[PDB]
């Protein structure tokens, strides 16, 4: 219903910590869900949670800068999630329509399903191990500080940077990728016989190659 | 100089980090020294209020502002507002750069001024990554040792809630765990770095009294204890230096290596330099361009003009130039000036060879058409032709400034000239 959302808004508010702008962020709440606004932004509140049922409705949700945990579940029709900067460990599923998921700054340690709605995304400075595979229109990936050890597998204008990780390692699926991909991938403690085998590779007609900066 | 509204100096947009040109000018343009101050701080922390109320008055682009008004405590010096608008604003535009923009904030300003909102817990902390990659984003001479040389003194702002706060606040924790370890990263560099340090206060404007005064006093103390932008000892940075430094760290950022202080200061003497060359330079064809009218009287008098205008103009250029290491400088204006004065002479003979001949065609022309009529082969022209010539070579000498190969030329005229005169006597 409406009402509802009300009684467990002001049940969080109550269940805060000192410094925890709390009251704020209900008004906000309660400012979005009754104008219908698409657009909800928490955006500097020292919020150690949430609260369990965001608007239903909503297609931008801003919770970034603040000492979150875990996010509650998304509403399906979000197309925009910026949550960066505060403490997360894991994301919960994605919805299905989104297409910007921006999380930087926190203590991710795995990516759920990505949707192939994914325009841009940046997961940069935390501590992911694997991904799954990039949807089919990932334009902007930004993982530049992880633990990343094999770089991910496309499913074919595209340019993702993967700097500062220690995977070291470029296969075929790479190199079979034409002139539009751009993959910086600097920073990384490659292999001794592929760090001039890729210097003797690009001076060729590597004119069926991907751009790749290191 | 007057700036009404301040304008964008680095621009943040397209995941590039430009320079503004048009802004740009306006710094080439300030030829005062200068007194800088940075304003960093989160997207929303109310940025301009710091500004307004510091140069004195009453959805844009991201990146670094600047606004340039006349120190009003001072004279002569100038002092700069920068500010970094919409610095970690995730949803508007790219954050590759914030650590960018802090670095230059950094480098470019003489007094750093933080501005976060909280009170300095774990999460305004956190909010600060920008500093523990400082070590890993600048260096300072072509290691994190010389960073106080000129870093800027720090000057911590909470925007709602003084310096008893900020000087135990730092007091990181002994220990060796990679927990604490991390704890220490930003408090070590906030404290080892700096110079100087601070920190404010201001009560909310809202539901003023102790805030026009409180924010009154923070603005007399930076008004009052700022410092002029030094670089390597001296050298009050003014206009035309800040702006060799803005195009120097951002094309070194947009090229690849890191923003170097040594390299920025070299460069900038090397032009500063290359500009007194071209200044010694104006200085002699200017002095040797109304001393010197060839053709010359003798060749010493034009080697005691060059000898006086290339030790004069050497002048001009120790006069408005510094930091000519291994003398790289101060030979390429000498050989500059030692093809002048080998082009001098030679265009000196050639010059002297013109009138030379000229004077030669004028006055024996005549004599030309007389010999070539034949008003001599009468019977006693011979007499008459000696007197003539004799007396039009006196007529040729009395001419001032002939050059110094003047005779020189005339005997090969006369030696190439005296079968008339042999035929003449025959004809007598």
């Amino acid at each position: 219903t409406y009402a509802d959302y009300f009684s467990a808004w002001d049940k969080w508010e109550k269940q805060a910590l000192p410094g925890e702008e709390r009251d704020e962020a209900v008004s906000r709440l309660k400012e979005c869900l009754i104008n219908n606004s698409d657009e909800l932004r928490l955006d500097r509140l020292n919020l150690s949670s949430l609260p369990d049922n965001l608007p239903a409705q909503i297609t931008l949700l801003n919770v970034s800068y603040n000492q979150l945990t875990n996010l509650p579940e998304l509403p399906v029709t979000l197309k925009k999630l910026y949550s960066a900067s505060n403490k997360l460990s894991e994301l919960p599923v994605l919805p299905p329509a989104l297409e910007s998921l921006q999380v930087q700054h926190n203590e991710l340690e795995n990516l759920p399903a990505l949707p192939d709605s994914l325009l841009t995304m940046n997961i940069s400075y935390n501590e992911i191990v694997s991904l799954p595979s990039l949807p089919q229109a990932l334009k902007n990936l930004r993982a530049t500080r992880n633990f990343l050890t094999e770089l991910p597998a496309f499913s074919e204008v595209r340019e993702y940077f993967f700097d500062r990780n220690q995977i070291s390692h470029i296969p075929e699926s790479i190199l079979n990728l034409r002139n539009e991909c751009s993959i910086h991938i600097s920073d990384n403690p490659l292999s001794s016989h592929a760090l001039p085998a890729l210097q003797r590779l690009t001076s060729s007609p590597d004119y069926h190659g991907p751009r790749i900066y290191f | 100089i007057h700036m009404t509204g301040p304008m964008c100096l680095i621009e943040n947009t397209n995941g590039r980090l430009m320079a503004n040109p048009e802004a740009l000018k306006i710094l080439s343009a300030i030829t005062q020294p200068m007194v800088v101050v940075a304003i960093v701080g989160l997207y929303r922390t109310g940025k301009s209020y710091l500004m307004n109320k510091l140069a004195g008055k009453k959805s844009h682009t991201k990146g670094i502002w600047m606004w340039c008004v006349p120190h009003p405590k001072k004279p002569g010096h100038i002092l700069v507002l920068l500010d970094t608008e919409g610095l970690g604003d995730v949803e508007k535009g790219d954050n590759q750069n914030d650590s960018w923009i802090f670095a230059l904030a950094v480098l470019l300003s003489s007094t750093f001024v933080y501005n976060s909102i909280g009170t300095i817990n774990q999460q305004a902390m956190d909010q600060l990554y920008y500093v523990t990659e400082l070590t890993h984003r600048i260096r300072s001479k072509s290691d994190s040792a010389d960073f106080v040389s000129f870093f800027p003194d720090f000057v911590w702002t909470l925007r709602d809630f003084p310096d008893e706060y900020l000087t135990y606040s730092l007091k990181l924790k002994k220990g060796t765990s990679q927990k604490d370890e991390t704890f220490n990263l930003p408090r070590l560099c906030i404290r080892k770095f700096f110079p100087k340090k601070k920190c404010f206060v201001f009560d909310r404007p809202v539901h003023d009294p102790e805030f026009v005064q409180q924010v009154a006093d923070f603005c007399s103390y930076i008004f009052s204890n700022s410092k002029t932008k030094t670089l390597s000892g001296g050298i009050q940075v003014n206009g035309p230096r800040l702006e060799s430094l803005v195009l120097t760290y951002v094309n070194a950022i947009s090229s690849g290596d890191l923003p170097c202080m040594e390299n920025a200061v070299l460069a900038l003497a090397q032009i500063e330099n290359s500009a007194a060359v071209q200044k010694a330079i104006a200085h002699y064809e200017q002095q040797m361009g109304q001393k010197v009218q060839l053709p010359t009287e003798t060749l010493q008098e034009l080697l005691d003009l060059h000898r006086d205008s290339e030790r004069e103009a050497i002048e001009v250029f120790i006069r408005s130039s510094f930091k000519d290491v291994d003398h790289l400088f101060q030979k390429e204006l000498a050989a500059q000036l030692e093809k002048k004065r080998d082009d001098f002479c030679k265009q000196n003979q050639e010059a002297s060879s013109d009138r030379c001949s000229a004077l030669l065609q004028v006055i024996f022309s005549p004599l030309e058409e007389e010999v070539k009529a034949g008003i001599y082969s009468k019977p006693g022209g011979y007499r008459l032709f000696v007197q003539k010539l004799q007396d039009l070579k006196k007529k040729y000498y009395e001419e001032p400034r002939k050059g110094i190969q003047a005779e020189e030329i005339l005997q090969t005229y006369l030696k190439s000239k005296e079968s008339m005169t042999d035929a003449i006597l025959q004809t007598d």
